[PDB]
């Protein structure tokens, strides 16, 4: 029952050092080989390094030895360091545990997030979406707003079949944009009110939108 | 040989050399350019060593080597800094002879006149037990000396039958310095000391030596002019070091066709035995001696498994493994020499270590037995590294352990070939490490 | 330098079906050190096979690894609900490295996007920018493209998509494509167009408003 915890800053500024930890939990550093991975968003895995009690440590060479990792064995901790941070850094970081004399790795930790923008906190705009012309759309643009995550839901918990919630897009700006949809029946376009109740827990933000058919 | 000591450090240890002994179409010679006469007398022996021969010296007046400094050299004089380095190989004492001979203290290399009645100034390097000694001595009378007291664990230390290599600083004006191996070992401050006026000949031979079985070994005997400091020490030890052959534990060049018992590394208290012919080896802990009152203890040697190495191409050449040679290991047991491999989808490991195997004899299967003992990692440590190839020169993985369990034997450490090593080789310890020791008179169990 | 190359990129099965994933290095490993991970979205890898043929402790029997020199293979001898996942192949002889990942989707019929499109609001227009949004809702197979035209000019490094995960109760994609504008350069032009192509459309479906 050995369980790996990361923990790291969230955000980082650019040319900063990143430093990130794994605890171990029901069990101990002991003579295991100990990794690091990270998986920048949407593009898949990339081993980073090995640390061992002893101090032996070797690492992927196409990382050009920016990254350095370390292990304290009272702790039962090991971290990983990395220096001058680019965008290009902005990943999930995962630990794992080697396998026994192999380079395969079976105990996995849930991973950190880690993002690096200069970006200042900043909450959404909403805009509306607004249906027209027997299904109809509508929706939420939920936009300029750093850092992630945002979360849309619709009338206050009665409205869920129907909605899609896209993947949040960073843009040049480096902020964060997403959309909220719903489709429902153009019968109730006259009747029924629609809200999107947007929250923005980093920088304390709800917004209540009502979306409503534009006029002519 | 004055330098500006900004220079670089290969400069700064080539051109600071006042002497420096060498063995050449078996005569030793002064090779550092000032051309000081040496005498070798009819009993100094020649044995191998680190780069060729070496010089040994046993208990008897023929057995000596003598430096006379070519006309004149001054390295000492007043107040300048010097160094002397040299490999040592020194026999592990047994409990007998130290507990009579623990009080003896012997020069074995001296610049000192030795008189009858007294010695005189110069500097030594003498032996006592499990000691090793420098001292200096002023015309005055006044002495200063280090005492390195060697450590306990016979099997890890520095006068029980290894090659190693010393090296001593004398900064007058602070302290000499003793290191091993390129490491502080011992010190003592010196700056009392006036004029050292020492002898104009340099003898190598065992001086006041109670024990007539007593022997020493002694390679590139070398002096500078300066105080070297420890990265130039450093850069002069490993300046000796070198792949090309391979070496057993005593640091002596591995040979075909002789018997050595096999140790791990990483293990170290571990012998190697076989569970049956035909099937696998396995590590148990090896017996040992502890005598506190002597201040000693060690694994005994040469229990366990014997291994020999054979060419696997006998290609008629030297007795001398090298570095990349293809070789046929072979098990010693019951009189009897069995050849270690892999039989083709052997035992196995999920992880793919392959079970090693002795004696294996079943007909219609190929056995990959062909191995290339090579010298992979660690370069200060006298180890080698052993890697199995199949019938298509394919790497099954350098010889190491595996801790597992087969059937319903106990948990064991199981001789393995594995490729894992392969992207660990920079790693502080590794199973795949392996010691070779040969019986040696140097080292017998007490 | 060992790269990976994993094919096909998507496979589209049902339950009880056998997946075949493929897995090809640069170079032979003739160590047969290939390994084979599953990542569900949000979570962490879970090693299923090394060694190239070895199940990882606790992984079903379903999963089997073969192969060797530089030709690897995961096969899934029928698919189970929770099977549907992205899949890896990592080579570990030469330091480690992992090929770009094989997604298991589940199959059903071809079904084609609604198109929506919505003109910026008033309240954005105010900021200085506009966004036009594209949705293309509930369509299978997943491939499908939108192109901007403004005044049938067709737009290049102006607009962003992104893509639902594959809906849990009718196996559906759905997608947003927002198309960017300074407030200036959007009143220069009037017809503001997003075309869809899709396996499911016969023809292009265009839908447009003239800004007005």
């Amino acid at each position: 029952q050995v369980q790996l915890q990361e923990s790291g800053p969230g955000l980082v500024k650019p040319s900063e050092t990143l430093s990130l930890r794994c605890t171990v939990s029901g069990g101990s550093i002991s003579s295991y080989y100990w990794s690091w991975f990270r998986q920048p968003p949407g593009k898949g895995l990339e081993w980073i390094g090995y640390v061992h009690y002893s101090g032996s440590t070797n690492y992927n060479p196409s990382l050009k030895s920016r990254f350095t990792l370390s292990v304290d064995t009272s702790k039962s901790q090991f971290s990983l360091r990395l220096r001058s941070v680019t965008a290009a850094d902005t990943a999930i970081y995962y630990c794992a545990r080697d396998k026994y004399q192999t380079d395969v790795s079976d105990i996995w930790g849930q991973g950190t997030v880690v993002t690096v923008s200069s970006a200042s906190t900043k909450g959404p705009s909403v805009f509306p979406l607004a249906p027209s012309s027997g299904t109809a759309a509508l929706g939420c643009l939920v936009k300029d707003y750093f850092p992630e995550p945002v979360t849309v839901s619709w009338n206050s918990g009665a409205l869920t079949s129907g909605v899609h919630t896209f993947p949040a897009v960073l843009q040049s700006s480096g902020l964060y944009s997403l959309s909220s949809v719903v489709t429902v029946p153009s019968s109730s376009l006259g009747t029924q009110t629609y809200i999107c109740n947007v929250n923005h827990k980093p920088s304390n933000t709800k917004v209540d939108k009502r979306v409503e058919p534009k006029s002519c | 040989c004055w330098v500006d000591n900004e220079e670089d450090i290969d400069v700064i240890l080539k051109k600071s050399t006042i002497l420096n002994l060498d063995i050449n179409n078996d005569i030793i010679s002064d090779i550092s350019g000032f051309n000081s006469s040496v005498i070798t007398y009819p009993d100094a022996q020649l044995v191998p060593g680190i780069n060729g021969k070496a010089i040994h010296l046993v208990n008897n007046e023929s057995s000596e080597v003598i430096v006379h400094k070519a006309m004149d050299i001054e390295y000492n004089d007043m107040f300048n800094n010097f160094t002397v380095s040299f490999w040592l190989r020194v026999p592990k004492v047994s409990a007998s002879h130290l507990e009579q001979y623990d009080t003896n203290e012997y020069s074995i290399i001296s610049s000192m006149k030795k008189y009858s009645l007294s010695i005189g100034s110069g500097w030594s390097v003498s032996l006592k037990g499990n000691n090793l000694i420098w001292t200096l001595k002023d015309s005055a009378g006044e002495v200063r000396q280090i005492t390195f007291r060697d450590l306990s664990d016979k099997f890890n230390a520095y006068l029980a039958n290894k090659w190693v290599f010393i090296t001593i600083t004398n900064d007058r004006l602070s302290s000499a310095n003793l290191y091993i191996n390129g490491v502080l070992m011992g010190s003592a401050e010196i700056t009392g000391l006036g004029a050292i006026r020492e002898d104009n000949n340099i003898t190598l031979k065992l001086d006041r030596c109670n024990n007539n079985n007593q022997y020493v070994s002694i390679d590139k005997f070398r002096i500078f002019c300066k105080a070297l400091n420890p990265k130039e020490i450093e850069k002069l030890y490993t300046s000796y070091l070198s792949i090309t052959f391979l070496r057993d534990f005593w640091g002596n060049p591995l040979r075909y066709d002789t018997e050595y018992y096999l140790i791990p590394v990483a293990y170290s208290s571990k012998d190697v035995q076989l569970k049956n012919i035909t099937d696998y080896m396995y590590l148990t802990n090896a017996p040992s001696y502890t005598n506190g009152k002597l201040n000693i203890y060690y694994r005994r040697l040469y229990s366990g498994l014997k291994f020999i190495i054979k060419r696997y191409t006998p290609n008629n050449i030297d007795s001398f493994v090298r570095s990349g040679d293809f070789i046929k290991l072979y098990v010693s047991y019951n009189n009897n020499e069995h050849i270690v491999g892999y039989p083709k989808d052997g035992n196995a490991f999920n992880n793919l270590d392959r079970i090693l195997r002795v004696g294996y004899n079943a007909p219609g299967i190929p056995l990959y037995k062909k191995m290339e003992a090579v010298k992979l990692r660690d370069l200060k440590t006298y180890s080698v590294q052993l890697k199995l190839y199949d019938d298509k020169d394919a790497s099954l993985g350098l010889v190491g352990t595996h801790n597992g369990q087969i059937g319903n034997d106990p948990n064991r450490d199981i001789l393995i070939a594995s490729n894992w090593y392969f992207n660990h080789l920079k790693d502080k310890t590794l199973t795949c490490d392996w010691y070779f020791v040969p019986t040696d008179e140097g080292w017998t169990n007490d | 330098d060992i790269q990976m190359t994993q094919s096909p990129g998507t496979l589209s099965l049902s339950p009880g079906e056998r997946a075949t994933l493929s897995c090809r290095a640069s170079q032979s490993i003739t160590s047969s050190f290939l390994a084979w991970y599953q990542q569900k979205p949000g979570q962490a890898p879970r090693l299923l096979i090394y060694g190239a043929s070895s199940r990882a402790t606790g992984i079903p029997d379903r999963f089997s690894g073969s192969g060797s020199g530089t030709d690897f293979i995961l096969t899934i001898s029928r698919l189970e609900p929770e099977d549907f996942a992205v899949y890896y192949c990592q080579q570990y002889d030469t330091s480690r490295t992992f090929g770009q990942g094989t997604t298991v989707e589940i199959k059903r019929t071809v079904a084609a996007p609604s198109v929506f499109i919505f003109p910026p609001s008033d309240e954005q227009l105010k900021s200085g920018t506009a966004s036009v949004v594209c949705l293309l809702n509930n369509f299978y197979p997943r491939e499908a493209k939108v192109q901007w035209k403004v005044d049938n000019a067709l737009q290049s490094g102006n607009s962003q998509e992104s893509v639902t995960e594959q809906d849990s109760k009718d196996s559906t994609y759905s997608l947003s494509s927002t198309l960017t504008l300074s407030k200036a350069d959007y009143e220069k032009h009037k017809v503001y167009a997003c075309e869809v192509t899709h396996q499911g459309l016969s023809s292009p479906v265009t839908k447009s408003f003239n800004r007005g």
